[PDB]
């Protein structure tokens, strides 16, 4: 009814193709496909270990394993990304 | 023109004797309602999933892998006595399996065949009267081994026992 | 094709005109953060480091009169757990802060394009008149402060694992 | 050629080294061609690097490692030095190393394999190491060849040698003199 304003920089993300543009990426958009697939299993594989040690978890919980156990929920969304940058051709 | 399996019903439009283990045997029609190649592609996935199923049930009762010999010859309790570490890791490798068929049916669906994900390592198939015959092979035997599970399935349900020891057993009957 | 790493393909973002440049940028990571918010950043860090490598050699070389006493024998990080309980590290911050919120400002004008990545115009002494030898000290700067912080990590790491700090543990 | 009962697939060409005509199962069709080739060199020199060491090991100590391994040979010392390590040994955290910086040699070529499926420049398993210029100054391409036959060669034999130290304590050079 009035012009809804959006930050600067704000550009069109609608898609109905394959895979939407990189530019949904932000900032990794011009990450390689291989890049976030490694990526991903890397996040994977170190946030299950960082997650997996501190399982029975104490009051003293070593911090780099909690902060390193953010990784698995993080490879979902690179691999997410891994097939949009291989669905563009990166 | 009449159904081969049902003499007395007319032919199901939306099968052909083009797919590999064509009976004319669509009494209710599902593939005049859904498409005949997801049917057909979900048909050979089930046939193939339940083929290795039928050999896993089978197979415990002969041998064991040495880090699971101590588990039951009961497929319902080797279910149980499995660790969740263990069931992720069969997860994950049938996740990367089906990636193939997600692109195989989502994405790619009409180019090739109902089941092709290109897994042909042996390179059969490559003499065609071989691969007619294979084809329909795998089809007839992924329906009996559907067949086959679901009975031995429900046989280590009543008797708490793998198929071939209830036989050896004869415990053959609810007891 | 990349100079530093021949199998590697040459980094997008990262040209020859750029002071420190090798084509090292294996992982990418240009594309991710903006080059000018990382390059700062780097000049940020080589200048924090080269100060923080020659510190530690000038400390186990002297000490300052009287610190000795507020510090029994703790030295490298153990005399900063000293200062905080002190005044000393509390003040540095407070001052390095203030500095660092005109920083925060100079960052903003550098993300605009209007100031060069790293550049406070601070020249007491004019060295860098020549403007070739500007380009030279430039790259001395980033190679220097990048060796010092390889260099202000190794040491800092000697002090963790014998305590000895970075004189001392060649000395012992 | 290898095997004529069933010979190579279609999918591998003639042209690469170590091209001779050996893949019966046609393991090559379910996996991309360049990422199994790049996995093969991979594989032939961590296998060549194991080969030589569970050699050179049995054959020679560096001085004071005898303290820490005790009696281990190439398989045990492994496990005594991470057992050390677990006590908190400084000296016993070798394996660390080599685990930190192999897998820093790793993360830094990461991109170089997926670059290489991609269609870049480089092609599977040639990272330009040539500080001795052997290849460059001599003709390149039969050295590979070598690299990869020495290197299947390694990877069987450090399988045996593993095994063999499983089955009876002995190391390489001593189960080739012996014969049990
Ligand atoms: C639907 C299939 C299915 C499922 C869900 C299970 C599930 C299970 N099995 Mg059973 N099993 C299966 C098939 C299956 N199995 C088959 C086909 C065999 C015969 C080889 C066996 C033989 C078997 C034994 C001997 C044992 C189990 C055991 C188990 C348990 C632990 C996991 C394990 O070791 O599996 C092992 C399963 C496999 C190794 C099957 C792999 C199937 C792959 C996908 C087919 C391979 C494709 C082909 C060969 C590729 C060739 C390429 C070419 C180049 C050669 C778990 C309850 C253990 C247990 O607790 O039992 C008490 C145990 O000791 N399984
Ligand atoms: C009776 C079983 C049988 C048969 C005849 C086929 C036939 C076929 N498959 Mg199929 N398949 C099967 C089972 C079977 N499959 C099972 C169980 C799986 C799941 C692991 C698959 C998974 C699969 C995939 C994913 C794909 C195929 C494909 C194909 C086709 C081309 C490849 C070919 O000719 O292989 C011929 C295969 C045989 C002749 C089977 C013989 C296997 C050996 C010799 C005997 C079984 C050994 C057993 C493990 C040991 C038993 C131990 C016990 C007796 C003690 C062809 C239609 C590909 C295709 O393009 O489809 C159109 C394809 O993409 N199949
Ligand atoms: C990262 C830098 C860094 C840090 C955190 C410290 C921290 C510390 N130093 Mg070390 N030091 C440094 C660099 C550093 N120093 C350098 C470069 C030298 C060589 C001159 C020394 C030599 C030195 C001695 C000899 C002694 C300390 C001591 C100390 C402690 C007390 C503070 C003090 O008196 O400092 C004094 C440090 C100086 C007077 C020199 C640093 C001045 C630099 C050049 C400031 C420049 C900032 C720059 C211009 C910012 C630009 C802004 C831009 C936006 C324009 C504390 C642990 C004492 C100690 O605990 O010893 C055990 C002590 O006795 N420092
Ligand atoms: C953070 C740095 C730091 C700290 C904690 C101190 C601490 C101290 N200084 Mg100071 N001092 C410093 C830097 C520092 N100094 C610097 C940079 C200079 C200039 C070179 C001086 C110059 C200085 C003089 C001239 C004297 C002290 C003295 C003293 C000590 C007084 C008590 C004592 O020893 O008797 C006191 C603990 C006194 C002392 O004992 O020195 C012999 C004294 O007379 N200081
Ligand atoms: C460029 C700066 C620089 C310099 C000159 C040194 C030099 C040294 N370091 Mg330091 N180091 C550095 C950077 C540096 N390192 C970095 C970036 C790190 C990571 C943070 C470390 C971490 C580190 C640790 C953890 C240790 C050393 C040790 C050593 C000493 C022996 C290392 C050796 O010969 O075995 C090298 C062995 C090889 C197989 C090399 C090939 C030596 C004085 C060790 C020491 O205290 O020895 C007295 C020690 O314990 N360094
Ligand atoms: C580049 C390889 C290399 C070289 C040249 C040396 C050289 C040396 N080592 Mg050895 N050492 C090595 C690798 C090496 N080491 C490895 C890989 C380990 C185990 C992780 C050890 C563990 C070791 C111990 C535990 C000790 C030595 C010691 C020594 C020194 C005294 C000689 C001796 O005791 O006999 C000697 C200079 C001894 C030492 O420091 O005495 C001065 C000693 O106690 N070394
Ligand atoms: C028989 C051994 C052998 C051969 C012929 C090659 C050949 C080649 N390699 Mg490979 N490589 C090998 C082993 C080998 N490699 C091993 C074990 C490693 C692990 C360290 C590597 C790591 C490697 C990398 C990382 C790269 C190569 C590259 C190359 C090419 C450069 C040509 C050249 O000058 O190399 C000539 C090499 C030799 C003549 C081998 C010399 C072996 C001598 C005898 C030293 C042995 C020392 C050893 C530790 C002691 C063992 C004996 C002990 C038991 C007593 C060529 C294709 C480069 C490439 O492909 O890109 C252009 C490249 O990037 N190679
Ligand atoms: C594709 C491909 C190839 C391949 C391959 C592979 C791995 C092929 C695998 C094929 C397999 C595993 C086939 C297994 C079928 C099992 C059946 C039909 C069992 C049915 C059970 C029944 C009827 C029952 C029952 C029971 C009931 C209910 C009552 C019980 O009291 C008793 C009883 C036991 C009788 C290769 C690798 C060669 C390469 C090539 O280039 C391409
Ligand atoms: C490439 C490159 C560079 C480099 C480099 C390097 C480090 C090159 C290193 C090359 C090496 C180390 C090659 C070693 C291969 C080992 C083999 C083939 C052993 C197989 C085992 C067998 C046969 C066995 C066995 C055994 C059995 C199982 C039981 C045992 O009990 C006994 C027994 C022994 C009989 C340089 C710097 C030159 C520059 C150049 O420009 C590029
Ligand atoms: C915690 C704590 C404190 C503290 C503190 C401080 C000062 C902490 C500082 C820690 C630092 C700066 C660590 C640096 C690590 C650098 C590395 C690992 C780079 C290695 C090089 C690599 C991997 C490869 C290099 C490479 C080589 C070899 C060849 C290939 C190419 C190349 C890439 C050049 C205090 C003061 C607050 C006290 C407090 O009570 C506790
Ligand atoms: C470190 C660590 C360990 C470890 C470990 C290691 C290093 C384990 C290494 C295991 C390896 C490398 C096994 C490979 C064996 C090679 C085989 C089976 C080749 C067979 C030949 C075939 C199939 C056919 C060959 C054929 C013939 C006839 C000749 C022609 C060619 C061909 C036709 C192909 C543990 C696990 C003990 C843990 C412990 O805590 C510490």
């Amino acid at each position: 009814f009035s012009p809804v304003p959006s930050p600067e920089g704000t550009k069109e993300t609608y898609w109905e193709t394959k895979a939407p543009s990189s530019d949904v990426l932000g900032i990794g958009a011009g990450v390689s496909s291989g890049n976030f697939a490694a990526a991903s299993v890397f996040a994977a594989l170190v946030g299950g270990y960082c997650t997996g040690q501190v399982i029975p978890l104490t009051v003293e919980p070593n911090p780099l394993f909690l902060a390193g156990s953010f990784l698995l929920p993080y490879s979902w969304a690179l691999h997410v990304a891994a097939w949009i940058q291989k669905n563009n051709g990166k | 023109e009449m159904s081969e399996a049902i003499p007395f019903m007319p032919k199901p439009a939306n099968i052909d004797s083009s797919m590999p283990g064509y009976a004319g045997f669509d009494p209710l029609g599902f593939t005049d309602y859904y498409s005949a190649k997801w049917m057909q592609e979900a048909e050979i996935k089930h046939g193939r999933v339940c083929m290795l199923a039928a050999l896993g049930m089978v197979f415990p009762e002969f041998a064991k892998f040495p880090q699971f010999a101590s588990f039951s010859t009961n497929p319902l309790e080797a279910f149980y006595q499995v660790s969740p570490a263990g069931w992720g890791q069969i997860f994950l490798f049938i996740g990367v399996l089906e990636t193939f068929s997600y692109e195989k049916s989502f994405y790619n669906f009409e180019g090739g065949a109902p089941g092709a994900l290109g897994f042909d390592p042996l390179r059969m198939s490559s003499n065609p009267a071989s691969a007619k015959q294979y084809a329909a092979a795998e089809v007839r035997n992924g329906r009996l081994a559907m067949i086959g599970f679901s009975g031995m399935l429900h046989h280590a349900i009543v008797s708490k026992q793998g198929p071939i020891t209830q036989i050896v057993e004869q415990n053959f009957y609810p007891k | 094709m990349s100079e530093s790493v021949p199998f590697l393909k040459k980094p997008e973002a990262l040209d020859s005109s750029m002071a420190g440049y090798a084509g090292f940028d294996p992982l990418g990571l240009s594309s991710i953060a903006d080059i000018k918010f990382l390059q700062e950043s780097e000049i940020k860090h080589c200048r924090i480091a080269m100060l923080a490598a020659a510190g530690s050699i000038a400390q186990d070389i002297f000490t300052f009169p009287g610190v000795s006493k507020v510090v029994g024998t703790a030295k490298m990080t153990g005399v900063h757990d000293v200062l905080v309980k002190q005044g000393a590290m509390g003040q540095i911050l407070l001052w390095t802060s203030f500095l660092e919120v005109f920083g925060t400002i100079a960052l903003l004008e550098t993300l605009d394009g209007k100031r060069a990545p790293g550049d406070f115009k601070f020249d007491p002494l004019g060295f860098s008149k020549n403007a070739e030898t500007a380009k030279r000290y430039q790259l001395s700067e980033i190679k220097n402060g990048r060796l010092a912080m390889l260099a202000t990590g190794g040491m800092v790491h000697g002090y963790f694992i014998t305590g000895k700090g970075p004189l001392e543990l060649l000395t012992n | 050629r290898a095997v004529p009962f069933a010979p190579a697939p279609d999918c591998l060409p003639e042209n690469i080294p170590g091209y001779m005509g050996f893949d019966p199962l046609g393991l090559s069709t379910l996996c991309n061609v360049e990422w199994l080739r790049e996995a093969e060199i991979k594989h032939c020199r961590v296998a060549m690097l194991a080969a030589a060491g569970s050699i050179a090991q049995d054959l020679y100590q560096f001085p004071g490692v005898e303290k820490i391994v005790g009696s281990a040979k190439m398989t045990g010392v492994h496990d005594k030095i991470l057992a050390a390590a677990s006590t908190g040994d400084y000296k016993a955290q070798a394996m660390s190393q080599i685990l930190f910086w192999t897998s820093f040699l790793e993360i830094v070529t990461l991109p170089a394999v997926f670059e290489t499926m991609n269609g870049g420049p480089r092609k599977p398993g040639v990272f330009f190491f040539d500080p001795l210029g052997l290849g460059k100054g001599d003709k390149m391409g039969e050295m590979e060849l070598k690299e990869i036959k020495n290197g299947r060669l390694a990877m069987i034999g450090v399988g045996g040698m593993v095994h063999h130290y499983l089955l009876t304590g002995k190391g390489p050079i001593q189960f080739l003199s012996g014969i049990p």
